[PDB]
RNA sequence: AGCACAGUCUUAACGAUGGAUGUCUUGGUUCCUACAGCGAUGAAGGCCGCAGCAAAAUGCGAUACGCAAUGAAAAUUGCAGUGACUGAAUCAUCAGAAUGCUGAAUGUAAACUACACCAAUUCCCUGGGAAUAGUGGUACUCCUACAGAAA
RNA sequence: UUGUGUUGAAGCGAAAUACGUGAGUUUUCGUGGAACAUCUCCCUAGUGCAGAUCUUGGUGGAAGUAGCAACUAUUCAAAUGAGAACUUUGAAGACUGAAGUGGAGAAGGGUUUCUUGUCAACUGUGAUUGAACAAGAGUUAGCCGCUCCUAAGGGAUAGCU
RNA sequence: ACGGACCAAGGAGUCUAGCAAAUGUGCAAGUGUAUAUGAUUCUUUAAACAUUUUACGCAUAAUUAAUG
RNA sequence: GAUGUUAGGAGGGCAAAUCCGCCGAAUUUAAGCAUAUAAUUAAGCGGAAGAAAAGAAAAUAACUAUGAUUCCUUUAGUAACGGCGAGUGAACAAGGACCAGCUCAAACGGUUAAUCCUUCGUUUGGUGCAAACCUUUCGACGGAAUUGUCGUUGAAUUAUUCCAUGAAUGCCUUUAAUUUGAGCAAAGUGAGCAGGAAUGCUUCCCCAUAGAGGGUGAAAGGCCCAUAGUUCUUUUUAAUUUAUUCAUUGGAAUUUUUCAUGUCGAGUCGUGUUCUUUGAGAUUGGAGCACUAAUACGUGUGAUACAUUUCACAUAAAGCUAAAUAUAUGUAGGAGACCGAUAGCAAACAAGUACCGUGAGGGAAAGAUGAAAUAGUACUCAGGAAUGAGCAAUUAAAUAGUACCUGAAAUCGUUAAGAUGGAACGGAUUAAGAGAGAAAACAAGUAAAGAGGGGAAU
């Protein structure tokens, strides 16, 4: 070494250029992520693909005070919402078995947004004009003329956001 | 940009700007940070003062997270 | 010169001396090439694609009647059952791949994925 | 131009010209038609036949007619009856002529040449 | 980029300590023009560059948002004055004004033939006129790798 | 019709030798995209053959530079020859048929076209009528089932 | 951006009352036969050679030089042929001297074998010759061998690692 | 003293990472929109354009082995 | 257990770029070198897929807490390791892509293996010309299995509500997307110049949702293929059409009221020691050996070895699982500020070819006539022939003649001029010769006649 340079650290001791790897395909791979997921929720026929996921707290004190999407309802706040996590699975509710509710506020938040979930949901049945009026906390069928008039309206991705 | 290079303005000169008697060798002083306590030891103690040896004690693990903590006058 | 459509109708009798025939005259123009004579060595070709067409169609009879022959029986000989590559001989069938249990078919006949909208 | 499944590498095209099989051949070899006999079909071009009434407008021999006596598509050229030429040991040989340079004067029209006249219309 | 190994693909072996010949490598063996050879370096026929081009040269640059939208304002500035506009090159010498802008109903307009019409009559037949004859094959070996012409833009 | 000394060196013009330069490029290289196993139903690889005249490469397998079928569809030609007035000449496709000896190679062997054992075998007609020394099978390990022997 | 090209581009050879201090630039004539610049400004790099016992290719003086030296030795006449010291025939003088340039085989070679042509190159002189080139042809087994047996030994099975 | 018989063509401080200095540029106690998303952009376009009112880096505060 | 050419089956080998196990260096750096580094790399052995592997916590954290795996941005060249030298070097949180959860074991079911397989048959219908394929449940037989297949996920009891059932009758439309293969597809072969030949130059017309490329005797939007666009055809896949009666056969979710706090992977975990590996440090994982557990109040983690103990988190020693991810391989497309025949792959070509080595292996050189050889040199003379020459001949051209585009230098020949006493060349200055030369190196203007070109003026 000379001069008054910071001393030297670079890890290029090993075969590096066997492990050099540059992405010329960053945006090409956008597009056909994009593409894909056009693609899947053009054949869902209307059902958004988002899946539905709980407001939770970042932990340590570093993000404490940030909130995020974390995975799964609890079965807590399912029940709160009425509805068993076999059932929710099925509308686009994720759950998860691991996260409990240390906190009330919490609890009444995450079963506030499964209820305004469930509210602005509207259901297709399952046979063609034979609309149930549903189990495991899934809300009764809507029918023909409902579906038709909801159908040509854009739909509230806001509530996944 | 390889057009500004400086080398580009020795293209006739023998030696590329290199030295005709000390020469432009491989490694003449060692890789890296070999010298330092032996014939790179003035420049260490003359551009690095504390580089060498240790002090304080260990932190195992350390998350950050724990003691990060923001200051506004 | 023959075509396969004209004798696709012949029975094996008159295909097998028509091919003897056809080989006994190829063989002919072979000995004659052999002698110094090279004013009919043109017709081995034609000769040899006749013997083809006739082999051809023969061997095509042949091959559906011995198809007709083991139709089902379900233990065809290993050429005459499908030639598919061998790990998808191997590969579990559709419906070996697709079982379920009682437990899980019940449970997704109770609870399919079903369609819906968003506000 | 828009296609990007089709490529217009000058390379890959001009060695799909030049490695074109027969097939290929007897399309990329086809001619203008007159205005009467295109009034008539309807159709700007056809590849060329054996016996074919052809005007060649374009080279050394840009005026004249003729029925075309041979198509050869290995080197991309027809023959014309009387456009021969001789030859240095001195016996006659047609003069190759690019079917682009020619325009169509008069078709024979077949059972397989009406089909296509009708495709077209 | 070149092939990874280009030009070292040979054995190596450098036996000239004595043999009254550089000491440059030699391919080995006997029986073809190629044994005795000089072997990889960049002075050898046949024997690599002398620093192989890769594909993790810096191919793209990162640019300051705040100095792209900064050269897209002036840009849009600088066709607004009339000057710059003839010394880039455009024949501008009969429109009316240079920031010229004209009723929502081009946008409508779908035959070519009424597009060169509008442009015409707006005063830039000299425009199209150079644009049309400005297309030419270009020099260099650039036109055997699909970029046979060169055109002047309008 | 005669005149230049010879050699050596220099210059110019025209040539010889050589294959630079320029211009071409059915090639390479790199990136992006997509699909992705082949094999005892005998693979990859290797030999040996196959064309009227035929060495290589390419293609093919005793139906052997190609059969059948499907689409196009009149040429293919060095000679000879072959083609309709479109299963025919030639392309393309390629699903049917066929695919020599080997090779994991697997009856025993192997610088052998060497040597076994068991079924005789194959074809034609709708029980007969022929022709064939030809054709199949026989490795080792393991699984399921079966068989009669054993303590 | 704005230009030159079949009324001849690039390149190349010789040059110029040419310009520059200079690297160079620009012109003329000849050749060439299809591309070529951009100095308006900028971008880019595998960008500038006298050397590296440099790499590849080509070519010199040495030089019509060294040399074409083992194996005792050739001669006369004729034939063929465009052409004969070294192809053939006859005559002569000689050699090898059964431990042989004599006959049979093995290893190795693989068509060199035979006949008919034939001479571009090769046959370090010539060559009409030839193991060269070209077209055809030629290898016949119950008894000669392999094939069988076992040897020094090799591979494999059972196990065991 | 070593290399160079001759000629042609090829022939050697480059590329990447990281740091700093210098200078140009933009913004400024902030600066850089990372990965990623959207969009009647999709030959070019693998680039251009954009980012529902605490992501992250560096800077904005230092010092101490350290509880701080 | 054996043995079976008993019936039906499987494994073997090739190929590797990405992927999964094992085994395992040294060159190198440390300016020496031994730990360290190179490197958990190369070489070696084995094993899979279109991806693989990992994966549904004996996980983090310490917070207001998160919630399978993988990958990207970052954490971070940080915590840490290290002759604390050279060097090495993670994890959590955060932002994103993607997003998916499950089943064995154990429990419970004995007024009844409720399971599974083989073989032989029966029909319920459908697309195929055919070949063949998809659905079909009534069995019978022979076995396997209680040394344990299958059902449930504690078991009953109400209430609602859902899901699977059969028969009969009718209904199979319409659109948008996506994706193969096919067709159709504008406008000059107008003058004139020159040329062997326009696609060139002038000039007169046009088409363009087509001015991408290629071909065509020279540079073509209008000559040809194709291109823009568009129409049919193939795959599936959304929305949209229509369902109506009659019946009993089960199953599921939640909610009422009780019984009972069940099960939860053993030579395994763990500990000691040894070796290796790691950033992991009184040991991160792995392995060998020795010892060898507890039973959910248990036992594992909480990055410093202990004892007593709180707290939090998780529930090891069994198993499956798509996506986001990677692809110096093969195949097929598309591109480039890449190379342009000593370059670019070794190979633009009959290239892993010729050729060399016993072998493992090593491994080249070599592209270009011309628009057209359907113009590849006819004829004559001289020669044995090769060749040469021509008054002869193709071509625009043969000094384009097959080694054929161009055709440099080295080296050599012919002719001319010059120099020439043991180097040659050269610098500087002139002189003599010999080639070239008029753009400053004289004559603007004026008058006449001859050939032309323009501009203004009605």
């Amino acid at each position: 070494v000379a001069h008054n340079n910071v001393l030297p650290n670079v890890h290029l001791h090993k075969w590096w250029q066997r492990h050099v790897r540059v992405n010329f395909s960053k945006n090409i791979k956008k597009k056909k992520r994009r593409l894909l997921r056009e693609k899947r929720r053009k054949a869902n026929g209307g059902t958004p693909i988002e899946k539905l996921h709980p407001i939770v707290h970042c932990p340590t004190q570093r993000y404490n005070f940030r909130t995020r999407l974390g995975k799964g309802f609890t079965f807590e706040e399912l029940k709160g919402a009425g509805l068993t996590p076999r059932a929710a699975q099925t509308i686009g509710i994720c759950y998860d078995k691991r996260r409990k509710n240390r906190s009330e506020e919490s609890l009444t938040k995450n079963v506030e947004r499964l209820l305004k979930y469930k509210n602005s949901l509207v259901m297709i049945p399952l046979k063609k004009n034979k609309a149930k009026k549903g189990i495991g906390g899934i809300p009764a069928d809507a029918d023909k003329n409902t579906i038709k008039e909801f159908r040509n309206k854009k739909p509230l991705l806001s509530i996944f956001k | 940009a390889t057009r500004f290079k400086k080398n580009r303005k020795k293209r006739g000169h023998v030696s590329a700007g290199h030295g005709r008697v000390g020469k432009h060798r491989k490694h003449p002083g060692g890789r890296g940070k070999a010298g330092g306590l032996h014939h790179m030891r003035i420049n260490f103690d003359k551009y690095h003062p504390g580089y060498f040896g240790k002090v304080g004690m260990r932190h195992l693990n350390l998350l950050k997270n724990r003691t990060y903590c923001p200051t506004i006058n | 010169n023959v075509k396969a459509y004209e004798l696709r109708t012949l029975k094996k009798k008159e295909l097998l001396d028509k091919l003897d025939e056809l080989k006994k005259e190829l063989s002919g123009l072979r000995i004659s090439k052999a002698l110094g004579n090279s004013a009919k060595n043109s017709k081995i070709h034609g000769v040899r694609k006749n013997v083809a067409r006739v082999l051809t169609v023969y061997n095509q009879k042949r091959k559906m009647e011995l198809r007709q022959l083991y139709k089902n029986k379900k233990f065809k000989p290993y050429n005459l059952r499908k030639k598919l590559t061998k790990n998808k001989r191997l590969q579990l069938s559709p419906k070996q791949k697709a079982a379920m249990t009682l437990r899980q078919k019940k449970k997704v006949q109770n609870f399919p994925q079903r369609k819906y909208l968003v506000v | 131009k828009f296609n990007k499944q089709k490529s217009s590498s000058r390379r890959k095209m001009r060695k799909a010209h030049f490695t074109a099989p027969a097939g290929l051949r007897r399309k990329i070899m086809s001619s203008k038609l007159s205005k009467e006999l295109r009034l008539k079909y309807k159709t700007r071009s056809l590849p060329v036949r054996k016996d074919d009434e052809v005007l060649i407008c374009r080279g050394h021999n840009h005026g004249r007619e003729g029925k075309v006596v041979k198509i050869n598509r290995k080197r991309y050229k027809i023959y014309v009856e009387r456009v021969t030429r001789e030859k240095v040991n001195g016996e006659s040989t047609f003069i190759g002529i690019h079917p682009s340079n020619v325009v169509l004067t008069k078709l024979k029209v077949d059972k397989n040449r009406k089909k296509i006249l009708d495709r077209k219309a | 980029a070149v092939k990874l190994g280009a030009g070292y693909e040979t054995s190596a072996e450098s036996w000239g300590t004595g043999r009254a010949v550089a000491r440059i490598p030699r391919v080995p063996g006997g029986g073809t023009h190629r044994a005795g050879q000089g072997a990889f370096g960049n002075m050898c026929r046949g024997g690599g560059m002398f620093n192989p081009t890769k594909i993790w040269r810096r191919w793209g640059r990162k640019v300051n948002l705040k100095e792209k939208r900064y050269a897209v304002c002036s840009s849009i500035a600088a066709s607004g004055v009339t000057s710059l506009v003839l010394a880039r090159g455009h024949r501008i010498s009969h429109l009316k004004e240079v920031p010229l802008v004209v009723s929502n109903d081009i946008e409508s307009l779908s035959k070519t033939k009424e597009a060169v019409n509008f442009l015409v009559s707006l005063g830039l037949k000299d425009e199209v006129n150079r644009l049309v004859k400005s297309k030419k094959i270009r020099a260099g070996k650039g036109k055997m790798r699909n970029r046979k012409y060169k055109i002047r833009n309008g």
